[PDB]
């Protein structure tokens, strides 16, 4: 074989974390097809990566013919919505109703993009979701993906808790995570000038607003700025300073994000199968 | 489509029937004989791909949601999603093509939004099989399947309002599965398998 | 006869435009005392320049003793508020009440900071305000400052109209402005990816939001983004992505700021008077 | 400015801004009948050269219109212009000499206008009231470095009683004329 650029199908793409990681690793991307419906999430992916992403809309309007002509794909990634799978949402609707049932669209589209059994080309995939789901949901997801997840917490490579399950077949998914020198492991490393962290790892961040006041500046307590939020999640500073987005919109996007240092741990072994620079 | 199979080597059907059991029906049209060439299971939460291969090979995979009125344990879409999962476990690997058929039936249990999910995962829109007497609609089922003549049996005359109201009054009454409606759908298959007289 | 770091007094400092320009010119800043009372405007100068600015709150609580202890000063700059001097406002209160009278605080503290007699050390100063003021107030200001202004429109070096009067004694204030080619002189130069400019020069921006829809993206109207505004004024991108500020706060701050390529022009001759890199 | 002996006292050179205190200064023997006074009312077009070419001044007086006279200006205009022209007239630091200045307000300055007047004149005002029968009839506030003017203050008068007077209502030059008397130790008395 000869290593060629990678072709990615990103479902529930969000703020294009997947494209960010692959480009940051030095991997060539031939095609990055993203399924995402939030126009603010699409806005940041469109300009931060300058139109290299081919956005599609509802995951549920992608047909088998769509997969055939948009592809072939080498990497199918996705992190379906979580508000109906998370335990400490009292009004959760479970894996089968609400937004939780969107997982099956990933499982459906995965087998569509899966290569034939005569074809033995490299094909990797990865599905992410929350650890705080009922054991019945975690079980059913493994039954459909035909594999068990690996649990990787962002606390080991970032300054915040974020335990998430990771189903997939990526090379070395089970190898131990080790932080880099460039990873900011304590909250103080992610703050702006003249800002003191009371904690050194803050609690799992969600879409919603003394853990709500975890920094003290000039004796007074304060909330975190989005520039600091972007550092906690490992994103480039000002990654979400797009389309006049304010405090609420930027936290919503980052609140449901991937912790990119965890993703670059997962995606790093992928250099060997696809062309780099 | 698959090809004509001559009578001399037409072999008995191997059926995997999920959630509901259609042995008494299939046996009444000469697909089974009294003796088990049909595996029946209703809770597939812990069944995996090799279990389907152990019980198999299968020539027909059947699944159906609980009868109307009978409030289910599961969410209605659960029977659709699980049927799709295990159906994939039983399909012939493309290298060895052979007659393989499947059928999913809904007794007006899936709501409107679950119907698009069903029609999307099974790659066809449902077939309305009604049970009308004296010119009035008594019952109906929705059918997805690849069985050759399954479409033609559709009643374009039955509306979605006529169906949705039917589901209203009969669940309000709160009637077991009316297998007469789907019984004739298996008949185009005896040109592929054995007939037991 | 030896170059020493410059010592600045900046009244109505805003978002530290004066300090930014001086550092960009490579001039060593020994002391930068900024009078400013808008909390978010002070957060910008605090973070973007990492505590090198000494903030001293209201300009009307600065005493003669304050000037002499904080000083001596080599450069005294100021741009007093404009909402009560400009033809924009029907409720304009004139130079003598409202916020227009704040000019006299600059005139007062300028005479305090001016060097003694016998001392002829270099002493530079500059006062800015709007061109769109009644002729009676423009001449009254010229009477107190004892000099006439030069008019510099940012249109010559920026991508927008911004005509402003500049009083002062800076070297070469009357010399003609000629733009660098790093300057972004038309609106299309300042826009993000996949956004087309309708004009080449946008009409002067103020603190508040046709020509209020100067960009078309994907065939539809749209307003300017915060980052696009920052480049129109010559600031670094995300210069105002500070402390959870949204579109409204950021346009308030940049709407009343200086266009920094105009300040770079005015301040540039100062390199030959103070220690530099 | 330590005082002058009676032989070498010269006629005072005064600059009266806005209001004319010529007649008041004659009756005190500061001017002789027949002119050491320059009185301007509209100083809008006055530049430092004009204040310089008009002979060196020893006293710079300025005052706002009377309390009743509906005003041409904003009240702060008389303060700011006084401060500007005062700087033009004061001696250059190389040649110290007797120089005095006085600014007077007849309850025309607003509450906010007072704080900036005291910051620009670097002194808290002096309350010179006109009280007969135990009730306050009129009053003025003055800022000046004339030697004996602060002890002329009336602490009994308060800001409420002053503004109450202002809301209820010629220039009472009678309240300010006596404050110039400490100056006869510096300039000539004309009998
Ligand atoms: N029906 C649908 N089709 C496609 N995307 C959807 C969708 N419903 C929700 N989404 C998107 O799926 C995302 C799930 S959160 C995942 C975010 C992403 N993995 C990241 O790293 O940023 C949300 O951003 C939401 O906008
Ligand atoms: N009383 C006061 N004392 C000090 N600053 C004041 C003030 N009143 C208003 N200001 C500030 O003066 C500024 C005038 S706008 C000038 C901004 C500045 N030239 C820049 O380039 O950013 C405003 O930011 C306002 O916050």
């Amino acid at each position: 074989m000869r290593r060629r650029p990678i072709r990615v199908l990103s479902l529930f793409d969000g703020i294009a974390t997947g494209y960010l990681v692959l480009k940051e690793l030095g991997i060539k991307v031939g095609k990055y097809v993203a399924s995402e419906v939030c126009e603010e999430s699409i806005a940041v992916g469109t300009v931060k990566h300058e139109g290299n992403i081919k956005y599609v809309n509802d995951v549920r309007n992608i047909t088998k013919k769509n997969i055939e002509e948009w592809g072939p794909f080498d990497l199918v990634i996705g992190g379906s919505p979580c508000n109906d799978l998370s335990n400490v949402n009292p009004a959760r609707k479970g894996l089968y109703e609400g937004t939780g049932r969107l997982f099956f669209e990933f499982y459906h589209l995965l087998n569509y993009s899966r290569p034939k059994e005569g074809d033995d080309r490299p094909f990797f995939w990865m599905f992410e979701n929350v650890v705080a789901m009922k054991v019945g949901d975690k079980r059913d997801i493994s039954r459909f993906l035909e594999c068990n997840p690996v649990m990787i917490d962002a606390i080991k490579v970032s300054a915040a808790h974020r335990a998430r399950y990771f189903w997939g077949n990526l090379p070395g998914m089970n190898r131990p995570v080790i932080a880099s020198k460039n990873d900011k492991l304590e909250l103080q490393d992610c703050l702006e000038y003249n800002r003191i962290a009371k904690l050194k790892k803050v609690q799992t961040i969600t879409t919603k607003s003394n853990q709500l006041f975890p920094v003290v500046m000039n004796g007074k307590e304060d909330v975190l700025w989005c520039t600091e939020l972007e550092r906690i999640f490992g994103f480039p500073v000002h990654y979400t300073d797009v389309s006049n987005m304010g405090r609420g919109a930027r936290q919503k996007l980052l609140g449901r994000s991937w912790s990119v240092p965890v993703i670059r741990h997962l995606f790093a072994p992928l250099k060997d199968y696809f062309a780099c620079e | 489509m698959f090809e004509t199979v001559p009578v001399w080597r037409r072999q008995p059907v191997r059926v995997l029937s999920l959630f509901e059991d259609i042995k008494k029906e299939l046996t009444s049209l000469g697909f089974l004989e009294s003796g088990g060439q049909l595996k029946h299971v209703v809770d597939v939460t812990d069944t995996v791909r090799k279990d389907v291969e152990e019980w198999g090979p299968f020539d027909l995979v059947y699944g159906a949601t609980p009868p109307l009125g009978h409030t289910c344990d599961r969410p209605p879409s659960w029977y659709l999603f699980q049927f799709h999962r295990l159906l994939q476990y039983a399909r012939p690997k493309p290298g060895s093509p052979r007659p393989f058929f499947w059928m999913f039936v809904d007794n007006l249990v899936l709501n409107k939004e679950d119907l698009d999910v069903a029609s999307r995962f099974l790659e066809m829109e449902p077939v309305t099989i009604p049970d009308v007497h004296g010119g009035s609609l008594q019952n109906a089922v929705r059918v997805w399947s690849n069985i050759p003549a399954i479409r033609s049996r559709h009643w374009a005359l039955v509306s979605e309002e006529e169906l949705s109201l039917l589901a209203q009054n009969k669940q309000s009454s709160k009637a077991k599965w009316p297998t007469k409606l789907v019984k004739n759908c298996f008949l185009p298959l005896r040109e592929y398998f054995k007939y037991f007289s």
